[PDB]
């Protein structure tokens, strides 16, 4: 499963933080700081493959804000790779024309998807219309 | 700016 | 009752270090103010500028007692701000949470797939050793449920529960059985899941 | 300044007031907190964080917060201590090894110097079985007269009869309200 | 008037002094 | 844009030229590569407007090294532009001539130089100067073939005392990068002559006027009495570094000054409030005060000894500056102000820095260390540490009482009790390795010891190279103290370490204790359990020849470094 | 010695930089930033930066980080001296200390960095020199910065010969938890306004303990300075012979003198703090100030700043005498009082609660600091004598002083 998945932009500022290990507030934060300096100090020919504290640390932003996965080394690689695409594609499909400051007003609508997506770092909706007409119909209650 | 650009540009 | 865009505006808006830290110290301390007095109206807002002050780097210890006074709420959006902070700011280490089993154990048989989806995820996101035992009969009985959008949750309930407490593994046993000729790729994939944590 | 929205709003009635839902475990304080908002006796499950509920009467709602007994939810009564403005305890007559217990967990709560404004509320649960103390037998081994500065007021209540739950409500609007 | 004290004339020297 | 620029640049207009320059300028300021333009601009150079003739000059000299062989195009300019009757022009060519990196550029100066020597001008002289040191620093031998040494030699016992004091700085730094054949030091005259010329210096010219005189060794003492009266009025001067310029000349007059004559008390009687009004400078300076003080301190320690009130940290003060004045009192530490000391430290210890809270650890420690009348205050102070229920200051005041009983044991007999049962279950290596040591060697008024080293032998051969090592030893002078409650324990002991343990070190420790335990334990008494003499601390003072090198050396940065000169550059 | 003299941004770009000697690259500046994080995140973090064999000393600017990087072991006094110069040069010329006017004056502060300083050793310093050569809206070099007197400029003319003088006093209490005061230090700030017709030389007389001993009159009451820093215009070698200030006073606001000394007498406004806080219930602010100083002055403007708790909310405030206000970003409660006369005591009752999630890290104990100022209060009693305000041509000067009594360093340290 995921440990942690957070989304940092490419100035450091982080826009969104799931973690699905219980970890120290001080802790959590020293973590997610060496996280941010390993991407931000990671070319673009690094395969977007990072091992560090034996956790897959998969680095992969299609735009300027960035995001970072841990999963542990039991699962293919590309497999963390294709369920970040499905995320960002399920989310530019509920927001539409996703950009960064989007996500920071949608901060809390993007909890919700990623809540309703992905639960304690395992996959629970593989299917892209059913998680997003789920949601629709979590949001249309009120 | 750079961030009202597209995550994927669809 | 600042609204969460606000407040995020109010944050961009700021350039040095300090200015923010200030701003957020006096959105922290008006959202305190408001919490004292046992606000229920703009309970939404305030829950969310203090997930966002936590998000940005800003305590919000003070901002404990009033999740779990949204979790045992009635408004859908109050519940979800309250699932949100339990999520985010409560822990198994936090000690906050011993509060949100009531809770979690009402909120187990809503009616609202919704409510019950919610406590679901946040179960399994802050899955504790001592909430898992007291909440291990729930899981199990939703997982012989035949909702296949609640299926899934089940399942994930049933793994977190398993990684957490490895003793609870034997009452999952009979659950599982004669689960894979489910048509819903979601269910499936759950119960594969389960099956391969066993 | 004005006050004539605020006299039209007590014309009619604008006080609500408050209460708490304290004691042992298993001391009729969830069958209570029922009988006081729905007025039936149902089981329910333990108490393992606590229960939130609004129940109005005499033009006033007095909301009732139900706190377990557990040792895990026993010190997390301080937690809806703060914003409350009163506290109702539910003593076990039937169970008198817990008599003791819930006598100190009284005393605890009592001797706080947060919880002060708000009265003593002791309601004489399990008022249905010979074994059940009186409402001064109960009181003297609570030492509830001795509670100084505190309005203390003990009440034999049945969870399955519901008798002494109106009678407990006028004594905590009488104590609380103090107007015509 | 100024805060902080009024502005006070000054001599040129100790006359004092010699 | 670029062939824009270069189109206004190639026009005949002036407002359209002066746009292009500061597009360029704006340009270059921004981060952008200008370089490129350059040659464009050559042709645009002689200008009659002075605004555009400084750009250019400024655009030539950041694009002289990118493009050397453009900059041969601007010798005629330079030499036109160094005969300009204004003042300003002919300064300005004068500092672009010699702020040009250019090797083959210096060598067509060298005639402009030698005729911007002999300038009347106070200012042209003073560029004229600025020129031939960085000459002289490009190129020391074109500096000597062009005889430029006789020029600046000369130009300090001229008029135009700022150019005096120019000509005297360029001298000292041709000097100061010479291997010192040939020195440029003056007779008692020139001495006289610049302390003349010292009133009437401008705040940059007192400093350069106060450095000729700190390599000056005086030889007599009339010669160093009248230098430090010359000196003393410059300690009144608003200017934070001709202030530490004339504390350091004092204090190097101060070498070769007689104690006997009045001179010496007067000196460091105006010095200590100098040294007052220096630690009231900016944060800044503050450090660079705290420096001087520091290097001062160990050369004049009588100096600042009632100086203690102004040592203390202020609240606002930064990290470094707290840092400095916790030195500055551990330094100045005294009996006289022990009581204040320690209240500084028990108010230090407060703070929210781990940083600072050990760092006022450390000191409270030291000042218990050196003096011993403050021992059991130092003492108290450490138990109150401890009883404050802090993890850091917890191992800090173990550490402390640690070393005070490998210091002063022969009193520490009243806390082992207290230290017994301190909150032990700190894993703290240098908390953990003190509290063993302690129990070790005073394992006496202790009736638990064993007891306690029980717990601690769990994971003796996990803990810790010097960990195991001190829980052996400890164990050790146990057994040979009381073996009767600690003989199972000293062959446990002697087990886990000789073969559970597989580090060379402690294995051949291990080792040597159970030979001594089978071969005689009598002896063992007097070969493990000996009186071990004085444990000489480690003098913080530095070497003397070291402090006299730094007297001379004030105000650099190898002061503030507290590293030899010769250390630090590269 | 620094090779290069260049202005930080916020963000870490170089606003404007200017080498003086070449000795170092300009690269050097972008490392700059990143030494200044890691040293920031743990700790280590100094003005004068070091980037291997070249130290980058930098000063803490109001909107960017004037990085004087160096090379060789230079001067680190010469070169804060150096940049404390720039600096004032630039609050006198523009009035905006940020990266506003950085990019906007940048042709005319372009021309002032290279007057100011050359091959790292600096030439011009003076204000109105600098101004009356580079302007931002070129002729010869003034010859005053040739000639002596660079500190008054000759030819100035003016209608009335009018100085405005100001007698600043700062009093700094360190005041302990324990009740005691630590740091009883006043400082004395001579600072006058000279606006008059040519260069007047001024014959600064005061009531000095060292002149009032020397001259035989020490019986009256005399401001004896422990540390005495007389202005760059006043003669050092008249005041080392006779204590006898005489210097040619400045063209505008200038500081002549500023005395410097311990303070024995009792503080001007004493407060007293009470703490009543409950645990995690409510919190107690039995704060008393009372006023030390004479009945006949008072301090305008008191503001006793109280810090409350971090996480405190919901308070209430029962004083006497000034308006208290609790500032959610200051973390504290300033008893804010108009007007205070001497003598006067304020009672104040802080009362509000605290969260129930305890705090998990300590927050210290800030001391308590207080904002009094009472003008017209001289309470180190120095007197001043006269001015001797001379002039060539010969006019009749009409000077003008004026005593401020203010609180400094005057902090209490929290119980
Ligand atoms: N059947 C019955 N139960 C009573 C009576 N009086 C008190 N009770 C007690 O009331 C309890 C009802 O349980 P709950 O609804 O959970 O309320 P509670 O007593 O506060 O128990 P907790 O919520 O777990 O603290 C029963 O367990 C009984 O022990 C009575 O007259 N008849
Ligand atoms: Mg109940």
């Amino acid at each position: 499963m995921i440990h942690f998945i957070l989304l940092f932009s490419r100035q450091g500022k982080l826009r969104l933080q799931k973690w699905y290990i219980t970890l120290p507030d001080k802790e959590r934060k020293k973590i997610t700081r060496e996280i941010v300096q390993i991407i931000l100090s990671r070319g673009h020919r690094t395969s977007s493959f990072v091992d560090w504290k034996e956790l897959k640390l998969v680095y992969k932003r299609y735009a300027s804000l960035y995001f970072c996965c841990a999963i542990e080394n039991q699962d293919n690689e590309l497999l963390t790779l294709e369920i970040v695409h499905r995320y960002v594609e399920l989310l530019d499909k509920y927001f539409g024309n996703v950009c960064e400051l989007d996500i920071i007003f949608n901060f809390e609508k993007a909890y919700f998807i990623l809540d309703e997506f992905i639960i304690g770092g395992e996959i629970q909706e593989t299917s892209k219309k059913i998680a997003v007409k789920a949601i629709e119909d979590s949001d249309m209650l009120q | 700016k750079g961030e009202n650009t597209s995550l994927l540009h669809p | 009752p600042i609204r969460l865009r606000e407040l995020i505006r109010t944050i961009r808006t700021a350039r040095t270090q300090a200015e923010e830290r200030e701003m957020i110290q006096k959105e922290c301390a008006a959202i305190r103010s408001s919490f004292r007095e046992e606000d229920n109206t703009y309970r939404c807002r305030n829950v969310a500028k203090l997930l966002y002050m936590h998000m940005l780097g800003y305590p919000a210890h003070f901002g404990q007692l009033e999740c779990l006074k949204l979790i045992a709420s009635q408004k859908f959006t109050d519940k979800r701000i309250g699932y949100l902070g339990a999520m985010l700011l409560l822990d198994e280490r936090q000690d906050v949470h011993l509060l949100m089993t009531n809770c979690i154990k009402n909120d187990l048989n809503h009616s609202t797939q919704f409510v019950q989806g919610l406590a679901l995820c946040t179960l399994g996101c802050m899955g504790s050793s001592e909430m898992c035992r007291d909440l291990a009969g729930e899981v199990e009985k939703l997982l012989k449920t035949s909702n296949s959008y609640l299926r899934k949750k089940a399942a994930l309930c049933a793994v977190h529960v398993i990684r957490k407490v490895p003793e609870l593994m034997e009452m999952f046993l009979p659950a599982t059985k004669n689960l894979l000729n489910e048509k819903n790729h979601g269910v499936l994939h759950t119960s594969v899941v389960l099956l391969t944590e066993m | 300044g004005n006050i004539f929205a605020n006299l039209f709003k007590g014309l009619f009635g604008k006080k609500e007031m408050r209460i708490l839902m304290v004691g042992l475990d298993a001391a009729g304080k969830t069958t209570i907190l029922y009988k006081l908002k729905l007025g039936e006796i149902v089981t329910t499950i333990p108490t393992i964080g606590f229960n939130v509920e609004t129940v109005e009467y005499k033009n006033i709602s007095f909301t009732v917060w139900d706190v377990g007994g557990q040792d895990k939810i026993r010190p997390l009564w301080r937690h809806y201590f703060q914003n409350t403005q009163g506290l109702i305890f539910v003593v076990d007559s039937n169970d008198r090894e817990r008599v003791n217990e819930a006598r100190e967990e009284l005393m605890r709560m009592l001797a706080e110097d947060e919880l002060r404004d708000a009265v003593l509320l002791v309601f004489a649960n399990k008022q249905d079985l010979p074994n059940a103390m009186n409402a001064a037998e109960i009181t003297d081994k609570l030492g509830l007269h001795s509670l100084r500065h505190r309005n203390w007021y003990i009440q034999a209540t049945c969870a399955t009869s519901g008798d002494g739950l109106y009678e407990g409500l006028d004594w905590l609007s009488n104590q609380l309200r103090n107007q015509k | 008037d100024r805060k902080g004290g009024s502005y006070s004339q000054a001599a040129g020297s100790d006359s004092a002094q010699s | 844009e670029i062939f824009e620029l270069k189109a206004e640049l190639n026009s005949d207009k002036k407002e359209k030229k002066k746009e292009a320059v500061k597009k360029v300028i704006a340009s270059m300021t921004v981060g952008k590569d200008v370089s490129a333009l350059f040659p464009d601009v050559v042709n645009c150079m002689q200008t009659d407007n002075l605004e555009l003739k400084k750009l250019v000059y400024l655009y030539l000299m950041n694009y002289a090294k990118s493009q050397p062989d453009m900059a041969i195009m601007a010798v005629n300019t330079f030499v036109k532009d160094c005969e300009d009757p204004n003042p300003l022009i002919r300064a300005l060519a004068v500092r672009t001539m010699g702020c040009i990196r250019v090797d083959k550029i210096t060598e067509y100066l060298c005639e402009p130089l030698r005729k911007c020597l002999k300038d009347e001008d106070p200012y042209v002289r003073k560029t004229a100067a600025v020129c031939v040191a960085k000459l002289h620093d490009i190129n020391a031998q074109l500096v000597e073939d062009q005889g430029f040494l006789d020029t600046l030699k000369d130009l300090i016992s001229d008029s135009n005392p700022m150019v005096v004091a120019n000509a005297v700085a360029a001298l000292s730094e041709i000097a100061e990068s010479h291997p010192s054949s040939n020195l440029l030091d003056l007779n008692p005259q020139s001495i006289n002559k610049l302390l003349t010329a010292l009133n009437e210096c401008t705040e940059w010219g007192q400093i350069f006027i106060l450095d000729c005189l700190a390599n000056y060794m005086p030889k007599d003492d009339r010669e160093a009495q009248s230098i430090c009266e010359r000196v003393t009025p410059r300690l009144s001067h608003a200017n934070s570094a001709v202030v530490l310029s004339a504390v350091k000349v004092l204090m190097k007059f101060m070498e070769m000054l007689s104690k006997d004559l009045d001179y010496y008390g007067t000196l460091l009687k105006k010095l200590a409030p100098p040294l007052v009004t220096l630690l009231s400078a900016e944060p800044e300076l503050q450090y660079v005060a705290l420096r001087n003080i520091n290097l001062i301190v160990q050369k004049r320690p009588e100096i600042l000894k009632h100086e203690m009130k102004v040592f203390f940290v202020k609240y606002n003060d930064p990290i470094y500056v707290k840092l400095e004045k916790l030195d500055i009192m551990i330094r100045l530490a005294s009996q006289a102000n022990i009581a204040q000391v320690l209240a500084e430290l028990r108010e230090y210890a407060t703070e929210v820095d781990v940083d600072f809270v050990r760092k006022a650890v450390r000191a409270i420690g030291r000042c218990a260390i050196k003096v011993e009348q403050s021992a059991e205050r130092c003492v108290s102070t450490l138990l109150d540490l401890i009883q404050t229920k802090v993890n850091y200051v917890v191992q800090e005041a173990i550490v402390v009482i640690k070393d005070i009983f490998r210091k002063y044991p022969n009193k520490y007999e009243s806390v082992i009790a207290t230290l017994c049962e301190n909150l032990d279950s700190l894993d703290e290596p240098e908390a953990r390795a003190a509290m063993i040591w302690i129990v070790g060697e005073y394992a006496e008024r202790i009736d638990n010891a064993d007891e306690l080293l029980e717990s601690f032998l769990e994971g003796f051969h996990d803990k810790s190279t010097q960990v195991q090592l001190q829980l052996l030893t400890a164990i050790v002078k146990l057994f040979l103290k009381k073996p009767t409650e600690t003989q199972e324990l000293v062959q446990q002991v002697l087990s886990l370490a000789t073969q559970d343990s597989d580090n060379p070190d402690l294995r051949d420790r291990g080792y040597i204790y159970w030979r001594l335990l089978s071969t005689d334990p009598v002896a063992a008494k007097e070969v493990v359990l000996a009186e071990k003499p004085l444990i000489s601390e480690e003098t913080d003072l530095i070497e003397p020849t070291l402090l006299d090198e730094l007297i001379c050396y004030i105000g650099t940065l190898a002061s503030v470094y507290h590293k030899p000169p010769s250390a630090f550059v590269e | 010695s620094a090779s290069a003299v260049y202005v930080l941004d916020l963000k870490g770009k170089v606003l404007i930089c200017r080498n003086y000697r070449g000795d170092v690259d300009m690269s050097e500046v972008e490392h700059f930033m990143p030494i200044l994080m890691e040293k920031e995140e743990e700790g280590m973090l100094s003005p004068i930066l070091a980037h291997g064999g070249v130290r980058f000393m930098w000063i803490k600017h109001n909107n960017l980080y004037l990085v004087a990087t160096s090379k060789k072991n230079a001067c680190v006094s010469l070169v804060f001296s150096f940049l404390y110069k720039v600096v004032q040069v630039f609050s006198e010329y523009f009035k905006e200390l940020e990266e506003e006017s950085i990019r906007d004056n940048f042709v005319i502060i372009y021309e002032l960095l290279d007057e100011l300083m050359d091959f790292g050793y600096p030439q011009t310093t003076d204000s109105k020199i600098l101004q009356e050569y580079i302007t931002q809206e070129a002729p010869r070099p003034p010859a005053t910065v040739t000639n002596a007197v660079s500190w008054r400029s000759e030819g100035i003319k003016y209608r009335k010969n009018e100085v405005f003088l100001d007698v600043i006093e700062a009093v700094n209490l360190l005041v302990s938890a324990n009740g005691n005061v630590l740091r009883s230090e006043i400082v004395g700030s001579i600072k006058m306004r000279v606006f008059l017709s040519g260069m007047p030389e001024l014959r600064l007389g005061l009531n000095d303990k060292v002149l009032f001993d020397n001259t035989g009159r020490g019986k009256s009451k005399s401001v004896e300075l422990e540390d005495v820093k007389f202005h760059q215009c006043v003669r050092l070698s008249r005041f080392e012979n006779d204590r006898t200030i005489s210097f040619i006073p400045p063209d505008g606001e200038f500081e002549l003198m500023s005395y410097r000394l311990n303070t024995h007498v009792k503080p001007l406004i004493w407060i007293e703090s009470v703490i009543e806080k409950h645990s995690h219930s409510r919190i107690e602010y039995m704060v008393k100030a009372k006023s030390q100083f004479k009945r006949r002055s008072t301090a305008n403007n008191v503001e006793i700043h109280i810090p409350v708790p971090n996480d405190a909310d919901s308070p209430k405030f029962k004083t006497t005498v000034g308006s208290v206000k609790w500032v959610p970003e200051n973390s504290e409660i300033v008893w804010s009082v108009k007007s205070f006369p001497g003598g006067k005591e304020y009672l104040m009752r802080a009362h509000f609660g605290l969260p129930s999630v305890e705090a998990e890290d300590k927050e210290g104990k800030p001391p308590i600091s207080v904002k009094f100022e009472i003008p017209y209060f001289t309470t180190s009693g120095i007197q001043v004598r006269y001015l001797k305000i001379i002039e060539k041509s010969g006019y009749q000067a009409l000077p003008w002083v004026r005593y401020i009594t203010q609180n400094g360093d005057y902090q209490l340290r929290t119980q």
